[PDB]
């Protein structure tokens, strides 16, 4: 019960981390003031980060599911 | 003006219309002259019959008046519909046509309300308008 | 009421006016040209917020915007 | 012997999986008529089983305590045929299908009706891209070096900042 | 080798939950669909049925889809913690050894085999001290299904 | 009056090239990828693009020929695979012991373990379709009679497919050939239903009854003469029911009493097989034929005599209901959807009536002892029936948007239901909430009472009793009806109400299904779940045109996702979205009916009989005290009876185990489409078009996300497919092992 | 100064065809703001192919 307690909270804390960073980008972020730093560069190639996260999500899920469905059928 | 009393169409029905909201504040009435004795669907249920008229119908919402006012322009080509909203237990007379003409037609003397002298990509960031009474789209 | 703002990239196409189901919009002559028109929203208190005026605007990323503000009885579309 | 895994030729749990698989088919055979057609399909099933245990014993696989062949991907060359060799065999085939469909779309897009030729597939241009797709590990090398494999970011459309 | 397959399910979960969360983080300020997504705020339903229809478009609804994914990822995590230790504690480590490699042993020997003494918390012959858990089990099924 | 057109459509492949040729919206080319789904969506909706009711109805007529082709193609495969790949010849010698089987599996990667020890000297899949029991009741004894019927269906499939080519391309009938409903009702009643039951009554007398009279005497399927010898050799038809020696002179001289041995009213179950008496079903369809042939001379045609359906509706009007049925004939001879919805309602309502009348009165020999088939035959036709009832509420809604005319409907019975729809829906709204509290809450009460150690406070048979007295009385008037009020019948209409235990082999064929406190609860679960399913669909029909929310919902269409986020939010307002929501509730309603059925029979009805006469059922009479709590539904039904679908790996039932988990996947995959929305993916795809536009190969057919209406549709499709195929695999793997 | 038929690249950051190639169909010979009409191969989400831009948002890549 102690492992399962803190891991479910850690997932809620890690989801809420990206959630409150997302609220910062609508409310508090100012692209005319924030330019050419680390923050305004990650926004600049944000399509490169999502699509490469779109691959490793789809790379594992195609294969470790098929590795399971192989072992099921066999 | 509203010209009440004016004859209601020969209808007799519709649970779905003009409940307790109408008697306290803000119901509407659409008035037209129908050039037949023909049947038309209501926004409540469907039929009535349009009179020779001076025809009038008391509706609950303005949205139901423009929906019926579109049907009289579509199916019967009677575009003379003239909606209203009532007095002391209502708010504002003569809602449409507001300047003697339909809103899709141009009429000089109207003033551009809600206009912006900028594009939408020229909208400021909300961080520039933070902790102020300004909003990120008003000018 | 919902706020309706019309931006200057409008072309006087008159399509958002006739797609309005609650008769919010209208066409008005333009100042700097006196020939073309623009949409205008003088009846924003009637606006239900259906955003049908944005589905009819032909410009790339439409010149008329609807920002859903406070919900009155008209903008909630309530028959009661 | 890389993780306590005994080879399967001397692994007794793997040699005991064979004793129970055929005993579950010989008792399935023991009731049927000996000359019948379901009788010979079980002996075709018994001998297909013996052709996978003798195929896994002589191949030098690694069986654990359960007796099932485990695969070792760190790639060692003594265990190269598990993931490294069919992985290289995979990557050419997938890149063949990849570079073919990419070469097809660049040829089609500079035509009159490009979207039409995606629905009905031009068997000239389809078999042309197969010919341009077999040479893809060589063809992508001079494609990347020429500067026309990728595009600069002022040419792609991109969300507002 | 059963512990191999779960850690890549876990690595799939942490990558996918990050994928949704950094989707609405970086695309909180506009895309080709809605360029002015900063004018509408963090939490708003949609921009209507125009432009193809924009349901769940906002940065709030990218949070909202990743809460399903973290529950699933911790669900993959703590099912693996619990069933690995259920053979460690019971001295029979071989149950996780052969059955965890394929998804039916994950289903038959963890969710079906272990939920037997729970689900007899109250039978028509008596009741145990687990009947508060067997009640809250079914109580949890009913509230989960109501969210649907 | 037959009137046609000669060659309106040529037989060319010019339109086979271009997809989307039929509509002005399509065939310009797919600029985006929605066009690929816009094409497959509005193909067989002929009413949208074609604006001529004459041209629309010709498409509809010749398309049913194509569907008649694919049923005949499917029927030939039912007959071919029984001819070649089945143990039908060995099964007739020992029908109880040998499991029915077809579909031998090929010796490839390991799926030849599915070819199990199914009986005799054959190895294949134990099938649960009842074709072995249907072909035995038809009299078939050898595989050659199945082989020619498979050829006979394929030539009939080509005959229907040629007839669909002919009646659209060559000789297409006009509009006035389709609007003749009275001549159509005359022809389908006496000709399709009457002669179809007259000619089948000829088969059961000359063919089925003689071979079954020797099969239930039990000689051999080889010693029995071929069924043409019962037509030629009249001495052979005289040694069994010797009333054929008098010919058709008992028929024409009205001395019908001489046919008292092959036209009976015995009315029970065969003690040798456990099916209905074939001489009952011989007398049955003969009586059905005469009722159908006589009823086909009712409606008027070009010979003056006959009823007119237009003048039956005129002057069927009361004082409550205004102008009466005036206008419903003109609606029904112009709307193809109002004809579709009503014919779908009573096709699906019938398909559940077929399921209820076939487990209790098993029509085929050795269908009752075959528990593996009688459960799948029930659960199939229930599931088929509920889909069609949702199609009734679907196509009634499509009628309201474009086929409803307000000028033709003033104060009739369509107008007056659309005028008090707020009284219909809200009174329907209350009766679901009343039934949801007072049926499901009585399970929640029984959970809480058994959890708290209070078993004397729940609703049970050893507790606060809720006995079903309105159903137990109807069990009494139908179990004591043979000899008193149906006096010619020897036994009752079924043994389900009351009667002996018919024991064929060692197993129960039928026994009286008792009713108790648990049966009060589930039958009110059924009453509840149906009334919500009505409530969603009927709300879609009555509000398809307008509401207080959107007064122009018919100007927007039958199938549109929303009117925006305004008016608070108008998502799923259309008539299509109520069909979408009713599909889950139909899935919710029917799955309890099949859970009620699968455990009522296993505990109280199905089982074995010992050599003395005591019955030992399958699950051991645990429906009475288990099925009153949700925990007993979980512990004693879903957990206890899925012990065969998961212990099936490594055995011949393994594909039920793989279809079990594989349908849990597709069900849970559907929530990805249902719970989420489109505009997430349209900006996720914008990151994937970029990573393809980076390497200069993004497709010219631009990728789009699925639409809001499609994302709902692709989520409900995988939801039902995920849960039915789970229930498919759980039912099959259970009753094959125990029944 | 852009003429008709010239292949341009769009610098309007809010547009669907931002940093993409299109051919100018026409220019309006008056003082109207946004006179440049560009026709694009790719349709946006409202499935249109034209828009009115200014000369500040286009270039002359030809
Ligand atoms: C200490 C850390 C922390 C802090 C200070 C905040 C603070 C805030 N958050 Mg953040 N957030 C956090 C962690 C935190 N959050 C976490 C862990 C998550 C992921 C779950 C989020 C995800 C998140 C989102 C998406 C949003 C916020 C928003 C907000 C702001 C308003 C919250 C509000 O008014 O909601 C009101 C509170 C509720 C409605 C609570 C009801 C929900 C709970 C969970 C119900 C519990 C169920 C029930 C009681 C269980 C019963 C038991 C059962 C057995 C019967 C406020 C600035 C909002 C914002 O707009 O920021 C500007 C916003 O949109 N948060
Ligand atoms: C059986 C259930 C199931 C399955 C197999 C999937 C599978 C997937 N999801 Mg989905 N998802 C599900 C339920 C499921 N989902 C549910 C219930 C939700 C909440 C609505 C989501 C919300 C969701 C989001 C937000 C995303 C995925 C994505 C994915 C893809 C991840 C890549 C991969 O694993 O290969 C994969 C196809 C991701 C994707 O497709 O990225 C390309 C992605 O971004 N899923
Ligand atoms: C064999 C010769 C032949 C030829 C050349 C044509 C040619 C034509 N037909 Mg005709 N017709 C024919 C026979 C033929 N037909 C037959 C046998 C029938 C009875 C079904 C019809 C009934 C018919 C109708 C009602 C209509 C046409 C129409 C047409 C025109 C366009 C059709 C098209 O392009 O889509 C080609 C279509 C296909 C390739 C799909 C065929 C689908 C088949 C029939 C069933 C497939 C389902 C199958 C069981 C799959 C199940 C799922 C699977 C995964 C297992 C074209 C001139 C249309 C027309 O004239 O519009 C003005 C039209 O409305 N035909
Ligand atoms: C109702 C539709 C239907 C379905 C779903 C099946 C399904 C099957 N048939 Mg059957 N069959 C059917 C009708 C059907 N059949 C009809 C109408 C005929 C007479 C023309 C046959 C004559 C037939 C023979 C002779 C055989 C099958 C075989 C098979 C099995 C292997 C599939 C295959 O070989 O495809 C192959 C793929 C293609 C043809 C694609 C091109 C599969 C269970 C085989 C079998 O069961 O072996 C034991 C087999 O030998 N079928
Ligand atoms: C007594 C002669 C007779 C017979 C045996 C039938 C039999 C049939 N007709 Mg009918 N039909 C008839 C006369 C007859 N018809 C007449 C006189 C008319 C015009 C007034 C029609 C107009 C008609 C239509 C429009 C349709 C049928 C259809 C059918 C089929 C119903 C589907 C089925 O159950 O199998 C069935 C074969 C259906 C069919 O399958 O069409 C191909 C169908 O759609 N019939
Ligand atoms: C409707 C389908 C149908 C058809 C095609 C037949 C056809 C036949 N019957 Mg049958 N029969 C039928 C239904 C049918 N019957 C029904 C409904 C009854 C009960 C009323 C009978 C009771 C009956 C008797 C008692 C006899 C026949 C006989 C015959 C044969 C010679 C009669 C003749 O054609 O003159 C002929 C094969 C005669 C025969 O040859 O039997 C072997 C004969 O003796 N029929
Ligand atoms: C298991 C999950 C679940 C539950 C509980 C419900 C419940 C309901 N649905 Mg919903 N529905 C569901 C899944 C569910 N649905 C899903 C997945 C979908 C998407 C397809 C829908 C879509 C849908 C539609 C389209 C409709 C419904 C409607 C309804 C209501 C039917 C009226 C009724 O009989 O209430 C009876 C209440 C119960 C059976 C709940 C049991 C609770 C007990 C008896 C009482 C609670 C104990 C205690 C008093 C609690 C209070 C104490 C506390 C405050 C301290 C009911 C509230 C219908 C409706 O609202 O019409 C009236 C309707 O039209 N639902
Ligand atoms: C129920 C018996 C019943 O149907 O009465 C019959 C009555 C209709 O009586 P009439 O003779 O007016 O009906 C003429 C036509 O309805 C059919 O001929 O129904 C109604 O008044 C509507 C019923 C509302 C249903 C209330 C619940
Ligand atoms: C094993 C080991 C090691 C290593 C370790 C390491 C090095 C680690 C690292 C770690 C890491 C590497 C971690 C990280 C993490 C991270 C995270 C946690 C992230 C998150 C993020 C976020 C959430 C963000 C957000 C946002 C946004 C999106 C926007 C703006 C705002 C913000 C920023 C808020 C050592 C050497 C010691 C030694 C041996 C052992
Ligand atoms: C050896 C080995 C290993 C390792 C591996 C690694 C670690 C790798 C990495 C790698 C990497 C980290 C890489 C990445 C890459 C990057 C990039 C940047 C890419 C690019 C690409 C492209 C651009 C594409 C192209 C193409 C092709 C190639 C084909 C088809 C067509 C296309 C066009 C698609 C392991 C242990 C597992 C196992 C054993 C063996
Ligand atoms: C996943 C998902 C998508 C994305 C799904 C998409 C875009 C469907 C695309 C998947 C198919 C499989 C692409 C098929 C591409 C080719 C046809 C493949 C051809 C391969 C040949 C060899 C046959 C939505 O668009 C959506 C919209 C609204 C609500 C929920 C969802 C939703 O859940
Ligand atoms: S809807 Fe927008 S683009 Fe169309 S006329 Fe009005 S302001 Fe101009
Ligand atoms: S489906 Fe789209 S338009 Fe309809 S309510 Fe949801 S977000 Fe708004």
């Amino acid at each position: 019960a102690l492992y399962t307690h803190h891991q479910y909270i850690a997932g809620f804390l890690m989801v809420g981390a990206f959630a409150h960073g997302a609220i910062f980008l609508v409310r508090d972020y100012d692209a005319e003031q924030n330019k050419n730093n680390v923050l305004a560069r990650i926004i600049d190639h944000k399509e490169a980060i999502i699509s490469h996260l779109s691959w490793v999500s789809l790379f594992l899920g195609f294969h470790t599911l098929g590795l399971y469905v192989h072992n099921d059928v066999v | 003006t509203l010209n009440l009393n004016a004859p209601t169409p020969i209808f007799g029905g519709s649970t779905g219309g003009l409940l307790r909201k109408a008697e306290v504040e803000e119901f509407y009435s659409i008035t037209w002259t129908g050039k037949s004795e023909t049947v038309f669907e209501l926004p409540t249920g469907g039929a009535a019959i349009m009179r020779a008229g001076e025809n009038l119908l008391r509706l609950a919402r303005k949205e139901q008046c423009i929906a019926l006012g579109a049907q009289l322009k579509d199916k019967f080509k009677i575009t003379d519909y003239k909606i209203y909203r009532v007095y002391p237990s209502g708010e504002v007379q003569f809602l449409h046509p507001k300047d003697g003409v339909f809103p899709e037609k141009v009429n000089p003397g109207r003033v551009a309300v809600g206009s912006n002298k900028r594009r939408i990509g020229q909208n400021p960031d909300p961080a520039k308008l933070k902790f102020k009474g300004q909003e990120t789209f008003d000018s | 009421a919902h706020t309706v703002k019309i931006y200057d990239t409008c072309i006087g196409c008159t399509q958002c006016v006739r797609a309005c189901p609650t008769d919010v919009l209208e066409m008005v002559p333009w100042d700097g040209c006196r020939a073309n028109q623009i949409a205008s929203a003088p009846r924003t208190e009637d606006c239900v917020g259906c955003k049908r005026c944005e589905s009819a605007c032909p410009t790339d990323f439409l010149s008329i915007r609807v920002y859903l503000g406070a919900e009155t009885t008209r903008s909630m579309g309530l028959g009661y | 012997d890389v993780a306590g895994l005994i080879p399967c030729s001397q692994s007794d749990a793997f040699e005991r999986r064979l004793k129970n698989t055929t005993q579950r088919l010989e008792n399935r055979l023991k009731k049927y008529e000996p000359g019948s057609a379901p009788a010979e399909a079980l002996q075709k099933q018994i001998d297909k089983t013996q052709q996978r245990f003798d195929k896994y014993r002589n191949s030098g696989l690694l069986c654990g305590a359960d007796g099932l062949p485990h695969l070792i991907t760190d790639g060692r060359w003594s265990h190269a045929g598990e993931f490294t060799i069919p992985g290289l065999l995979f990557l050419y085939i997938a890149g063949f299908i990849g570079w073919s469909g990419r070469s097809y779309l660049q040829a089609v897009a500079a035509s009159d009706n490009s979207t039409e030729k995606e629905i009905i597939i031009d068997i000239p241009v389809a078999l042309q891209s197969v010919s341009k797709g077999f040479v893809w590990p060589l063809a992508a090398l001079q494609e990347f070096s020429s500067g026309k494999l990728t595009a600069r970011d002022e040419e792609i459309t991109i969300s507002p900042r | 080798p059963g512990d191999f397959l779960v850690h890549h399910a876990i690595a799939l979960g942490l990558h996918t939950t990050t994928l949704i969360l950094v989707k609405g983080a970086l695309d909180a300020r506009g895309s080709k669909l809605m360029p002015d997504k900063k004018d509408f705020g963090y939490s708003f339903p949609c921009d209507g049925p125009g432009r193809g229809g924009t349901c769940d478009i906002s940065a709030w609804d990218a949070f909202y889809l990743a809460v399903f994914w973290m529950l699933n990822t911790i669900g993959w995590t703590t099912f693996y913690w619990h069933w690995k230790h259920l053979g460690v504690w019971q001295g029979n480590v071989a149950q996780f050894n052969e059955s965890s490699t394929y998804l039916m042993g994950w289903f038959r020997d963890y969710l079906w085999l272990n939920s037997s003494q729970l689900i007899n918390g109250y039978n028509p012959f008596g009741m145990n001290n687990l009947s508060v858990w067997a009640w809250m089990f079914l109580f949890g099924h009913l509230i989960w299904a109501t969210g649907f | 009056k037959i009137v046609i057109d000669k060659d309106p459509v040529s037989t060319s492949f010019d339109k086979w090239a271009v997809p989307g040729h039929f509509s002005r919206t399509l065939a310009k080319g797919p600029k985006t990828t929605t066009w690929i789904w816009n094409l497959h969506a509005d193909v067989h909706d002929f009413d949208s693009y074609t604006s001529d009711l004459e041209e629309v109805s010709r498409k509809i007529f010749s398309a049913h020929f194509g569907h008649l082709a694919v049923v005949f193609i499917w029927l030939s495969g039912a007959y071919f695979h029984g001819a070649r790949f089945s143990n039908y010849e060995a099964w007739l010698s020992n029908p109880t012991t040998i499991k029915p089987s077809a579909q031998v599996v090929w010796p490839i990667v390991g799926q030849e373990i599915l070819n199990g020890d199914v009986g005799g000297g054959f190895q294949g899949i134990q099938i649960t379709s009842g074709l072995f029991q249907m072909w035995r009741a038809s009299g078939i004894t050898t595989e050659l009679q199945l082989y020619v019927t498979a050829i006979g269906a394929l030539v009939m499939a080509a005959l229907m497919l040629f007839a669909g080519w002919f009646h659209y391309h060559k000789a297409a009938p006009k509009l006035e050939w389709f609007q003749n409903a009275e001549s159509m009702m005359n022809h389908h009643l006496g000709g399709l239903f009457g002669l179809g039951s007259l000619s089948w009554a000829g088969h059961q007398i000359h063919v089925s009854l003689p071979v079954n009279k020797l099969l239930d005497s039990g000689v051999s399927p080889q010693e029995i003469p071929l069924p043409h010898e019962f037509i030629l050799n009249k001495d052979l038809i005289a040694q069994l029911y010797p009333s054929f020696g008098q010919g058709l002179t008992p028929f024409f001289t009205l001395n019908w009493n001489e046919y008292s041995d092959f036209l009976t009213f015995k009315g029970g179950l065969n003690p040798v097989t456990g099916g209905l008496w074939l001489s009952d079903s011989a007398h049955h369809h003969l009586a059905i034929a005469v009722l159908f042939i006589v009823a086909g001379h009712m409606y008027r045609t070009n010979w003056g005599i006959g009823h007119s359906m237009k003048e039956m509706y005129d002057s069927h009007k009361g004082p409550f209901t205004g102008e009466g049925h005036k206008g419903v004939y003109e609606i029904f001879t112009n709307s193809w959807h109002a004809q579709l919805s009503l014919n779908l309602a009573l096709f699906g309502s019938l398909s559940i009536i077929v399921a209820h009348h076939m487990y209790s009165m098993p029509p085929y020999p050795y269908l009752a002892t075959d528990y593996a088939t009688s459960l799948c035959l029930f659960t199939h036709h229930v599931w088929i029936g509920g889909f069609l009832i949702v199609g009734a509420g679907a196509h009634a809604a499509i009628f309201m948007v474009r086929d409803y005319d307000p000028a033709q409907n003033y104060n009739n019975l369509v107008d007056r239901v659309l005028r008090h729809r707020d009284a219909i829906i809200s009174h329907l709204n209350w009766v679901c909430i009343f039934l949801g509290f007072h049926s499901f809450g009585l399970y929640i009460h029984n959970d809480t009472m058994r959890a708290l150690g209070r078993p004397q406070d729940m609703f049970s048979d050893a507790a606060i009793q809720l006995q079903p007295v309105f159903a137990q009385w109807v069990q009494g008037v139908n179990s004591a009806a043979a000899g008193n009020t149906a006096p010619n019948a020897l036994a009752n209409a079924s043994y389900a109400f009351g009667g002996d235990i018919v024991s064929v082999g060692g197993k129960v064929a039928m026994m009286p299904i008792s009713l108790g406190t648990a049966d009060f609860l589930v039958h009110h679960i059924h009453a509840f779940t149906i009334h919500v399913t009505v409530l969603i669909l009927l709300k879609g029909v009555l509000f398809a045109r307008n509401s207080r929310l959107i007064p122009d919902k018919a100007n927007l269409g039958f199938r549109f996702p929303c009117d925006g986020p305004g008016r608070g939010g108008t998502c799923q307002v259309s008539a299509w979205d109520h069909v979408f929501l009713g599909l889950f509730w139909m899935y919710n309603s029917l799955s309890v009916v099949l859970f009620h059925f699968s455990w009522k029979m296993q505990s109280d009805v199905w089982g074995n009989v010992t050599a003395d006469g005591a019955v030992s059922h399958i699950t051991g009479n645990n429906f009475a005290q288990g099925a009153i709590t949700i925990n007993g539904w979980l512990r004693d039904f879903l957990w206890a009876q899925a012990s065969q679908v998961i212990q099936s790996y490594g055995s011949a039932l393994s594909a039920y185990g793989l279809m079990f988990l594989g349908a849990h996947f597709i069900w849970a995959f559907s929530l990805m489409f249902l719970f989420s929305g489109r505009g997430y993916w349209q900006e996720l795809i914008e990151s994937i078009v970029w990573a393809h536009n980076k390497l200069k190969f993004a497709p010219s057919i631009q990728p789009r996300a699925l639409s809001i209406t499609q994302g709902r549709a692709v989520g409900v499709a995988h939801y039902l497919l995920g849960g039915i195929a789970t229930t498919w695999s759980f039912f099959h793997a259970r009753i094959i092992s125990v029944g | 100064m852009v003429q008709r038929g010239s292949k341009v690249r769009i610098l309007r950051k809010e547009s669907y065809w931002y940093q993409e190639i299109g051919t100018v169909a026409s220019i309006d010979q008056s003082g109207i703001k946004y006179p440049v009409i560009v026709r694009f191969e790719k349709v946006n989400y409202s499935n249109v192919n034209s828009n009115n831009f200014s000369l500040d948002e286009v270039v002359e890549v030809e």
